[PDB]
């Protein structure tokens, strides 16, 4: 579990531009025709972020860093990529975070997992009871204290054709011993990288973790018939927060129409 | 405090009073009731696991169970009325059924009857010494249980033992299952009985005919840990019922104020609890137990006014509350 | 041409009907 993939290829950090998308939910509180300000983590307008993308002989998949926050687009229509992977070293020495999907459940795990040197997402038993099932990122488990358990999900793996039609944003952040997760599906007729409009973020998932995050990495699916396993597709952005100052339009039903940066 | 005339010449200090309109003080309706709303209790925490077991272990091979991100009831423990001791230190259980902490453990073994003062910090003796100790700053609470028609077995249980020696002195929360040999002089054991070494391990004789120091007494330690971790754990909580159209006392689960509850025709969103106004002002509050949402109305308050003549000529006077309906003065 | 915390309003002695009759 310590060779290399055989498709394992490294691309150069090449760049974009995210037009307007990259706001959130600031707090729980209703508002009604007001124009209120607030000083939060968000994404600068018209900034970049790193455009990354793997074919079914690459796997673009890099260590980055967590300084303060990390916004994701994972538009894909078969669904390569599974979930990600929070960590300080990639050890067993600390804690580190999991974060997978089975297509009936989300599993949320924290403990002291012994990962590999490349860890990846595997799939086997093929043969039959399919039903797109999750059938390993890990070694051993021990000394570990939160399990969760969400509300799941709906999946599919067959290809599609055509352009991208569907967006799926991601944001996290670590304050105060705590993990938010936002994310927004949104129809799109996407002739680009990304798509151009605005949308809110809603909060999903709340865990009282408390733990350091320095560094992350993603999971995609791989199939099979540690190197003899067959990838896929990949397509995802990767950007960095700032203590920006916003602005915020709110409706009379309570849902927000226009941001202004400062 | 007699007379609204009189209340005018306590606050222009003078015995007469000249013709014109006067503020003498205030009106506020005092609240009646005090309205208490809270989330379920759903969610348990399975604590029938190490107060209700049938399998149990030796005093040297107890197990450990992690209680982390449930709700703690404590009432129907202090209030059980079915254990035999039920004694710990400085925090009296009564208090602690609205508290939070980061973990709590909780063992489960059985000792001798004549051994129950061994469980204590600083005790010395058998079982402190040479199977398990508590450290000084143990804040917990025990609680033991007889077991002589539970674990009791005729013939004898010999299925059990427990140490009666040891190398030194134990670290606290310590989980020693090992067979070590005990050594005193210089004749090294070799793992084989010989000069200076004696075998601590010691079969149960538990039988039903058994005297008060030997019979099967199940004693479960329970101990608090605060971290700083943010706090998972807490106990539980009642409310009341809702009282709507009347100035009360609001007790959410975040928030604390004043006034009437009316219906809404607003819309809230489920990503949300509550609604402020333009100056940080809350006018809307979602029950957690119903999803509902009221208004938040004050109740009616104002100045009160003296209408009168001069002393020179009558004592009649009329009271003008400003901004008052006079449904709600008396 | 186009409250909470103590804040109170009152209202003047001559109405928007009787200044228009003067």
């Amino acid at each position: 579990q310590c060779v290399n993939l055989r498709t394992r290829t490294q691309l150069p950090p090449a760049y974009t531009n995210s037009f307007t998308r990259g706001v959130y939910y600031p707090d729980k509180v209703f508002r009604s025709s007001v124009l209120h300000s607030t000083q939060d983590l968000f994404l600068p307008f018209f900034s970049n972020v790193t455009w990354f993308h793997a074919i079914h002989k690459r796997f673009d998949n890099p260590v980055l860093p967590f300084n303060d926050g990390v916004y994701f687009a994972s538009t894909e229509k078969s669904n390569i990529i599974r979930g990600w992977i929070f960590g300080t070293t990639l050890d067993s020495k600390t804690q580190s975070l999991l974060i997978v999907n089975n297509a009936t459940n989300v599993v949320i795990k924290v403990c002291e997992f012994q990962f590999c040197n490349d860890p990846f997402l595997g799939v086997y038993y093929h043969k039959n009871n399919k039903s797109w099932m999750e059938s390993g990122v890990y070694s051993s488990a021990n000394n570990c204290t939160f399990e969760y358990v969400s509300q799941p999900f709906l999946m599919d793996l067959e290809g599609k054709q055509g352009n991208f039609k569907n967006l799926r944003e991601f944001v996290f952040k670590n304050i105060d011993g705590y993990f938010k997760i936002y994310s927004k599906h949104t129809p799109i007729n996407l002739v680009r990288d990304l798509p151009q409009g605005f949308s809110a973020l809603e909060p999903l998932v709340d865990l009282p973790i408390g733990i350091n995050i320095t560094r992350f990495q993603t999971l995609l699916a791989l199939h099979r018939s540690s190197s003899g396993w067959t990838a896929g597709a990949a397509a995802y952005y990767v950007g960095y927060l700032q203590p920006r100052t916003f602005l915020l339009k709110y409706n009379e039903n309570g849902t927000i129409t226009d941001a202004v940066d400062c | 405090a007699l007379d609204p005339l009189s209340e005018t010449k306590c606050t222009l200090k003078s015995f007469t009073v000249e013709k014109g309109i006067y503020q003498t003080s205030n009106f506020r309706v005092q609240p009646t009731e005090s309205i208490v709303r809270f989330p379920n209790i759903t969610n348990l925490c399975p604590f029938g696991e190490v107060f209700n077991a049938t399998r149990f272990a030796s005093v040297y091979a107890w197990n450990r169970k992690r209680i982390s991100n449930c709700v703690a009831d404590y009432s129907v423990l202090y209030n059980s009325a079915s254990f035999s001791t039920f004694k710990c230190y400085g925090v009296s259980p009564t208090k602690l059924n609205d508290l939070c902490f980061t973990n709590v453990y909780a063992d489960s073994f059985v000792i001798r009857g004549d051994e129950v003062r061994q469980i204590a910090p600083g005790q010395t003796g058998k079982i402190a010494d040479y199977n398990y100790k508590l450290p000084d700053d143990f804040t917990g609470c025990v609680i033991a249980w007889n077991s002589n028609n539970l674990d009791s077995k005729v013939g004898g249980n010999y299925n059990y033992r427990y140490r009666l020696f040891r190398k030194s002195n134990l670290k606290p929360f310590e989980r020693d299952i090992s067979t070590e040999i005990y050594q005193a002089g210089s004749k090294p054991c070799n793992g084989v009985e010989g000069f200076n070494c004696y075998f601590p391990l010691q079969s149960y004789g538990f039988q039903p005919t058994n005297g008060v120091g030997y019979q099967p007494y199940r004693v479960v330690v329970l101990s608090f840990e605060l971290l700083h971790a943010p706090a998972t754990v807490c106990g539980p909580k009642k409310s009341t019922n809702l009282v709507k159209n009347k100035c009360v006392n609001f007790n959410f689960n975040g928030l604390t104020g004043t006034g009437v509850l009316t219906e809404s025709n607003k819309k809230f969103l489920p990503f949300q609890q509550f609604g402020r106004d333009i100056a940080d002002t809350t006018d809307a509050v979602r029950d957690p137990q119903t999803l509902e949402i009221l208004d938040i109305t004050p109740c009616s308050f104002g100045g009160v006014s003296v209408i009168t003549p001069g002393t020179n000529t009558s004592n009649q006077v009329a009271v003008l509350y400003q901004g008052v309906n006079c449904t709600e003065v008396p | 041409v186009t409250k909470f915390n103590g804040l109170t309003v009152l209202p003047p002695l001559l109405t928007d009907e009787m200044i228009a009759q003067y």
